[PDB]
């Protein structure tokens, strides 16, 4: 508690006074080492104590004098002062470094032959990339990202870990321009060695997190998949165990898009990281942050429509750690569903209050896959257009992943998917209309709109043009 | 009285730049009001709590309960219409709806559409006009990209995309219609030792235009050239491999049979003796070897390229 802080405060003052008073390089290094040991002692305890020491360093002006030591010519004091900095770049400090500290750390990153200094400045860049977007553009536009790549070229283990974390944090907090710059600067290729190497598991895990966060961007998927780095994500996630890493909030807001990525490797990485976080933080008293974020619903959607074993296992274990019971898998053959399957699907998608209404009207797979605005509005009681739009989004989710073999005859679902992944929702309407691959070249706009149910005009135009052109 | 607090809050909430953020935050901190909290640019990935925070920041705090009950999120917020506000959410007043639309356009203009956009359509819309970028989510949700825009019509935009203003639709349509119109190297490595050097070699060669396969006989078939990673004890399994158990043995035997260029890469491993190795494979020792330098990796890769086809 704060009693340890009270004990460390005279130690903090003595260490800072010795560090500032020291004029010789070795004496400065000794004071910096005193501060380094004090900071590590607080970290080993716990988070509040280290944050308080970092606050005291800022109040004393010790971070500005630390920057002064960064501009110092002597190599040893630079190296070990940089170790102190990489230890103390807590969030309030990153602000002040964003203000004036930037532009000097870049100078450190320009020359990197000393291994320990290179490791320390790599960690410093890693920590600064998390702070804000303008910091990301300022660092990436300069030679910082080139420094990170060249450090990834080197074989130092801690340096490689730091560079993997740096690239990951830059990916999470960069934005469109920053990530496009990273892609153009060949980030995925240089992340490949970090993920592929068998020496360190955490290194590959962090590199896979970075490449998954890159793959979350639709435009980036070109270059990430052409790099080939994501191919190692799935075997890795299948291999390692979250529990031993557990033994070994805003970040969770960053991770949740990985669960809702729609990309396999990104979902695997997000499931693993969130399961590890759920374990370690459910070891703690409170578990509310996951519900605040919406992680439970995303994991339930992951389990319910899962096609792949590893994601299923990770999401199931993550939800099993929490108090909620595991969502139950759904049968892909929706046209063959019954009333109970509809009730289960409604309970899973969150529309539990409408289970009674669907049961009284006896909705089944045919009715569910041919439900319209009017039926929900009047028959089932979804008066709210927002609620109806939500139900339509989830119905499109169900229809996209469904088994239409019992109904389809000409493999029309694959054709619709080949035109567009989201076109597959219309397969049941098209087949119930009696249309097949051969019959599509006599279809008109009004027929689609009225009978098939393709409300959007753009989708109808694309479908008609593609049918008329390629089907002949 | 002037409205400075609201303007500073709007400055902090949608700030992209550090200095303005700092100044507005300190100015509001001097006053009794608490600092407005920054919003995540990726609005399509928002949740209910992000919507509640954004509503509280834009001044529409009284509608937070209504948005929460209907569970509005990033998709719903970015595809909200006149009717939904009027009936579902309770914004009966057209003035209030127009204010909410102004702030929604403010949010949509500065938003991250990378998770949704595929052809960088937001930059195209912004290039036509800075205020055109609000329509990016509607256009991408419609399935349109840069290539698909040259078949779009006015009615499609108006109904599906949500571009109510006719002038914007005309400009977008005119602008679209007018301006819119076997690996080279195989890597064989020891799993425990050769993997890291193999990774460096593969990434360096792919940077320089050489396709490389890593991680089986058909793999030797497809390879234009064969590169063996002579890691410390690389041929440890290959020594006295009469049964050809090692995959490296099979790969290199097949490479010699096919005649592909085999380039040993010595990095920390001595040349294996001919007598201990099987007779068929004593020929690879005669092939030229390349030293690998940690200090100069690019020089080593340039040497490989000079030896590469
Ligand atoms: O601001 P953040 O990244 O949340 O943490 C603050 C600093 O703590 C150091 N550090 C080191 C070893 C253990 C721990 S707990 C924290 C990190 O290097 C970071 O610079």
């Amino acid at each position: 508690v704060q009693d340890a802080l009270e004990r460390a405060l005279p130690e903090l003052q003595q260490a800072l006074s010795a560090l500032k008073q020291a004029g010789g390089a070795r004496a400065v290094g000794a004071g910096l080492a005193e501060v380094f040991q004090l900071v590590e002692e607080a970290w080993l305890l716990g988070r509040e104590v280290a944050q308080g020491l970092c606050d005291a360093i800022r109040l004393d002006g010790g971070l500005d004098l630390l920057l002064r030591l960064l501009q110092a010519p002597e190599l040893e004091t630079r190296v070990q002062a940089a170790r102190l900095l990489e230890q103390i770049l807590v969030a309030e400090n990153r602000d002040r470094v964003a203000r004036i500290g930037l532009g000097v750390i870049l100078n450190l990153a320009k020359e990197r032959e000393p291994v320990e200094l290179a490791r320390s400045v790599a960690g410093i860049l890693e920590h600064m990339f998390k702070h804000s977007e303008e910091t990301c553009q300022r660092l990436v536009a300069a030679g910082g990202l080139d420094a990170v790549l060249y450090w990834c070229r080197r074989t130092d283990p801690a340096l490689l870990r730091h560079c993997a974390l740096a690239l990951g944090n830059c990916a999470l907090h960069g934005g469109q321009a920053v990530q496009r710059r990273m892609v153009e600067k060949r980030a995925a290729e240089w992340l490949f060695p970090l993920a592929f190497s068998k020496e360190d598991e955490l290194l590959r895990l962090h590199a896979c997190l970075a490449v998954a966060v890159l793959a979350t961007n639709k435009e980036v998927e070109r270059e990430v998949e052409r790099s080939g780095t994501l191919a190692l994500v799935e075997p890795l996630v299948a291999s390692l165990d979250p529990g031993r890493f557990a033994r070994c909030p805003d970040d969770l807001q960053r991770l949740v898009p990985l669960l809702d990525s729609n990309r396999l490797e990104a979902q695997c990485i997000g499931a693993f990281y969130l399961c590890a976080e759920a374990a370690i933080k459910s070891l703690q008293g409170k578990t509310k942050v996951f519900s605040d974020i919406g992680a439970i619903q995303s994991l339930k959607r992951l389990v319910s429509y899962s096609t792949n074993g590893t994601k299923s296992a990770l999401a199931k274990r993550a939800l099993r750690l929490l108090g909620e019971e595991v969502p139950r898998p759904i049968l892909p053959s929706v046209p063959s569903w019954k009333e109970a399957e509809v009730q289960t699907w409604l309970q899973q998608i969150g529309f539990s209050k409408y289970c009674e209404s669907f049961r009284e009207q006896q909705v089944d797979g045919d009715l569910l896959l041919r439900l319209t605005e009017e039926e929900l509005q009047t028959d089932l009681g979804m008066k709210s257009g927002i609620t109806r739009k939500r139900f339509f989004r989830e119905l499109t989710e169900l229809k996209t992943f469904a088994n239409y073999s019992t109904c389809d005859r000409s493999n029309l679902a694959d054709w619709l998917g080949s035109l567009d992944p989201r076109f597959r929702q219309y397969t049941y309407g098209l087949v119930s209309c009696g249309l097949d691959r051969s019959l599509l070249h006599r279809v008109s706009e009004q027929q689609l709109l009225e009978d098939c149910g393709i409300h959007l005009g753009v989708h109808r135009a694309r479908i008609l043009t593609a049918a008329r052109e390629m089907l002949h | 009285d002037i409205g400075a607090i609201q303007s500073l809050k709007r400055l902090v909430s949608y700030s992209t730049n550090g200095t303005k953020s700092a100044l507005a935050k300190r100015a509001l901190r001097l006053l009794g009001e608490e600092v407005p909290r920054p919003i995540l640019p990726s609005v399509p990935s928002w949740k209910e709590a992000e919507v509640q925070t954004w509503l509280q920041q834009i001044g529409f705090s009284k509608y937070c309960e209504s948005f929460r009950e209907q569970q509005v999120d990033g998709d719903l917020l970015l595809r909200l219409t006149e009717e939904e506000l009027q009936t579902d959410l309770g914004m009966k007043s057209g003035i209030t709806r127009k204010r909410f639309f102004r702030e929604l356009t403010e949010l949509k203009t500065f938003a991250n559409y990378s998770t949704c956009d595929r052809s960088n359509l937001a930059d195209w819309l912004g290039s036509l006009d800075p205020r055109f970028r609000q329509y990016t989510y509607g256009l991408v949700s419609c399935g349109l990209d840069r290539s698909l825009l040259h078949r779009v019509s006015e009615q499609q935009l108006l109904e599906d995309c949500g571009i109510h203003l006719g002038v914007h639709r005309a400009r977008i349509l005119t602008a679209a219609r007018e301006m819119l119109h076997t690996p080279d190297v195989f890597i064989s490595y020891r799993r425990n030792s050769g993997s890291q050097l193999a990774s460096l070699l593969k990434v360096h060669l792919q940077l320089h235009g050489f396709s490389v396969f890593i991680d089986l006989i058909q793999s030797v078939m497809g390879a234009r050239n064969f590169v063996l990673v002579l890691s410390p004890g690389a041929l440890d399994k290959c020594m006295q491999d009469h049964d050809c158990k090692d995959w490296v043995h099979k790969e290199i035997v097949t490479a010699l049979s096919c005649g592909k260029n085999i380039v040993p890469i010595i990095d920390g491993f001595e040349w294996p003796e001919p007598q201990v190795l099987p007779e068929d494979m004593q020929a690879v020792l005669t092939f030229n070897g390349i030293k690998w330098s940690h200090e100069y990796q690019e020089a080593t890769i340039e040497k490989i390229i000079r030896f590469l086809q």
